[PDB]
């Protein structure tokens, strides 16, 4: 989220992640926030 | 000296932590149990 250099949408890098615990609440000192809409899971059902 | 394998993949799994070894004079019994 807070990186320094993006990689363009052709030669998309897919980085493992795994064997953590899962914090999502980290995503709100951004820019307000245009695109949230989820396909999946709920976002209040994202921390269980 | 990496001269156990030859090539490499996706990795799935890793683990740092203090060592198995430690320490004819020392018995080290060992057990490894793989279930569900």
């Amino acid at each position: 989220f807070n990186a320094t250099r993006f990689a363009s949408v052709y030669a998309w890098n897919r980085k493992r992640i795994s064997n953590c615990v899962a914090d999502y609440s980290v995503l709100y000192n951004l820019a307000p926030f245009f695109t949230f809409k989820c396909y999946g899971v709920s976002p209040t059902k994202l921390n269980d | 000296e990496f001269r156990v394998y030859s090539s490499a993949n996706n990795c799935t799994f890793e683990y740092v932590s203090q060592p198995f070894l430690m320490d004819f004079k020392n018995l080290r019994e060992f057990v490894f149990k793989n279930i569900d």
